[PDB]
């Protein structure tokens, strides 16, 4: 059933090759960091040292316990290849009891 | 014997406010018995606080033709009659209300109103 | 006009396949279940049974009352081909009063 | 390092064609309103005028300062095509102090 | 067919303890069949809850005069004769119920209130 | 007359959600009148939303049995069918209900599924 | 003794004649939904369909338990012979005890 | 100017006639006990032993600081004709700080 | 529908004569201060420079929004005829949602 | 493990002989109303009918959920042989998990 | 009926012999110092002057209202036999109103 | 004198026999564990494996501050000989500052 949670947070990302993308989730996967990671492919169009640049890259959404939070948000940044890694975190209300044990249990 | 129970049923049920299960088993007691003017009575004021109108009124009708001594829901009716803009009949309902009781305000003044409500 | 709101709640879900995601959005939309869905073509990879798997799924994101929302819950729940269905809720702080009105009347 | 903010706004939109999506974007962006924006192709299906209707869309997501949110809603609505604007606003509780001191920079 | 439909319900709204719901349904229900000796029984634990005890009284003895084997029916009577005052009908109560089921230290306790309470 | 009173009770009380009542009102209409096409498929959406399936089933072929005009009915049913795991019925219903509504993407949709998930 | 109370709240409303000012004072009283009922000659100055007007007004004040508020509210305003009924509601923060207790077995 | 103000409290009373009306605030406020008192002329209905009477009354409203308050409902209710006295009191949430202070030298 | 309300106040004063009663409350309403006024007959004792004094008076509510109430009260206390102005402001808690939306149109 | 709890009230009560506390607890129990009851030999005395009295009689704890806890105590004092019943409720702070998942499932 | 209550502590006291048990709760009583007192036979077991001691005790349980309470402590402590008296109040959070008002008659 | 404290919780325990009891206590006392404990004979009427047991047995009643709580809990619950441990816990609020020294010093 539905409770009220408050220990996950959506941490958001985006690199430019799936490659990499892939890369950094299986990581954060493969020695528990992150345990629940998710890839999508999207158009990024910025404002670069004063132009605007299109491109096509890909983001990440990355849920995890706020406990394991400061570790993984530690090693994205050391790790992240771009210098100015990408942080931004949104934290859901409620989940149900069956996900609340299973992610407590593998996470 | 079961009736008088499950009418007992309604009134407990119509104490606390939960309309519609209070419906249910006056429609279950006159399954037993269609012949209770104090079910009819009760169905009435049970219909008249949920608001629909006409059933209230049919089993008001009702209540009279198998009781017709009762004040009270001579005025009851009247109310409705007034609710639905029906004037007239409320007039008649307020004066045979105060015939079978005179010593209520409540008649008085609602036949006051509904003289005033028709002249305009 | 924006008017701050707290009565909204965006569930998140993924299926395997578009055809059964289509078919819950519909399920929900024709008996009011949930007036707004959405459907994303998305790639997973999660650690299965031990074991890392690639697959690609679709997400589902549902906006509905928190009134009607335990009733959604339920059905996708008990309706939701999986055993363990996602659950996760997300409450935006504000919206135009126009989608107020309009939502409230078309949920 | 990450820190907690309050002065984040996710603003959600869609349109149906990658053009005016791109407009948006690109008139928010060049004069200043908004920073940051993303596209996605998306696939709506709503209940329109009664009955249900399959369109592929596009949706917007708008981050800006809560002090600028209220000039580029209000831009939006004018400018948005269609006469019932979509505005759903999200705000993450934290980030990288490096977006704080830039983005505030930026926007 | 749809009595024990109705009975289902009846169980499934006991469970809820809105108690006055389900007193309804075993009414409607024995309208059907006014033999089932488990929708008696069931309604008496009902009016047990609820509290009136006559009619729980009476229920009692109807199922136990379409169905005599019952123990726990029997312990239930004597905890209402108790609740009334009534201590000899408890007494025998008790007794046919540890007769039927020895094995149960709970009415050999109230045998033995039965006694407390009568010597008083 | 109070047929059709106690069935716009049970729909105002599906409205709002508590469904074993309305359960209750809709077996005492039936009990008035068994023969109401619309009362036995308002009962089977009563039980889908419940839960409970095979009495839910049950209403669905009485409901076609007295009216086999319903395309909503049979698209409800195979709903159900799909729900129990039953996948050929569903075939069928779901058959029957795109020849008596076509435009329905909903069928057309639904007759994939059933496909599918029996290919498996 | 004076003690806190927070079940109390007043209704505030007008009608055009005393007729029907006691008339619903009277109705209320009798079947239990208002136990408490004063009426003033007040005179109302408005603006009407656009344009100003003077009226002399009957003013009613409602004191009820909060349990039986909101049935003596949905009886009014589908009773009340203005489609617009009046919804004022004030609460006191104490009384004495003795109409606590008095007014918890008259209502 | 407008400030938020606590100590102040509005004391809800009738009585039959008139002139024991204007005796009560009479000894209320030559003694200080209040030195805001008000009167009206008012119509009371009202359920008595078991029957609904009609009787023209008159309404006071006592405002009087916190600390006084104990003291005037005492002196009130073993001084008020009627063995079950009335007391009603509300607050006010602000006023000018000219009555703060005339009030407070007043009172 | 009864909703909650927050931004309703009620302003108390008392004048002498009927006249700069009424005037008071038209200056206030033709100009959009005040869209709600009311004016009853009443009778005040009070305890004047050293002296109790018997005198009928006319109490005015006045009800309107937070927002431009420090405007009215201002302009109260500016144009008040006596240099010590009356300042009484009590906040009802709810009202129906009709109200809310009309006074919101008229104020 | 230990975790904070709050929905576990103690409820104190006592009987003069041990039989009736036995049979009230053993009642309790059997039909579920209270799975926790605790019995003690214990000497009151107390000022009786204006004399003090010595008298030796038992004590009963009672540990339910807040939920039950209503139906329970209305048993009781239906049931309860004086017509005074006792009714004292204690609530602990914090308890083991373990306790917390089976009086849940006991309860 | 149970109500929430709040004047309500338990006081927690052990002393030797059940004489001088029996008599402080006499000597309370009779002077109307504590309405409710309770005797258990216990068995103390202590780490006195850095050694480990056995003996059997008689504990004590004082309920009082939170009023009364500085005076009953104080008492004690002056009149404990210990010259370390001991103190532990425990507060019920409810209990019948039939208490509330006996307790507040009988203290 | 009296003054109020929060680091004391009091610890509910029973077991079957007194030794093990006395043995319990006693250890945790000797190292410091716990400094206060009490034993009382007590019966036990519990549903065991769905069926109904009588039976007496030995309460624990332990007070320690909330800092060594964990480590006492901990102890217990490794320790306790049965497999679900006891425990639940009760603040006082308040003490002589006699014992607040005392069993800072004791513990």
């Amino acid at each position: 059933s539905l409770i009220e949670t408050a220990d996950l947070r959506l941490l958001l990302t985006t690199v430019p090759t799936e490659t990499e993308a892939l890369y950094l989730a299986l990581a954060a996967v493969e020695k528990g960091l992150a345990a629940e990671v998710l890839i999508t492919p999207v158009t990024r169009v910025r404002r670069e040292n004063g132009k605007l640049v299109v491109e096509d890259v890909y983001r990440l959404s990355f849920k995890t316990t706020r406990e394991r939070l400061d570790a993984l948000v530690a090693w994205l940044q050391r790790r992240h290849p771009l210098a100015l890694p990408e942080c931004l975190v949104l934290t859901p209300i409620a989940s149900s009891v069956a996900y609340r044990d299973w992610l407590r249990s593998s996470l | 014997n079961l009736a008088e129970k499950m009418y007992k049923a309604g009134q407990i049920e119509f104490a606390k406010g939960n309309y519609e299960t209070a419906i249910i088993a006056y429609t279950l007691a006159l399954l037993k018995d269609p012949n209770n003017a104090e079910a009819w009575y009760n169905l009435g004021e049970a219909y008249l606080a949920l608001g629909n109108y006409e059933e209230a009124i049919e089993a008001y009708q009702k209540a009279l033709e198998l009781d017709p001594n009762n004040a009270e829901a001579w005025y009851n009716l009247g109310e409705a009659y007034l609710a639905l803009g029906d004037y007239d009949n409320a007039i008649e309902a307020f004066t045979k209300a105060l015939e079978l009781d005179p010593n209520n305000k409540t008649a008085k003044a609602g036949l006051k109103l509904a003289k005033e409500k028709k002249a305009l």
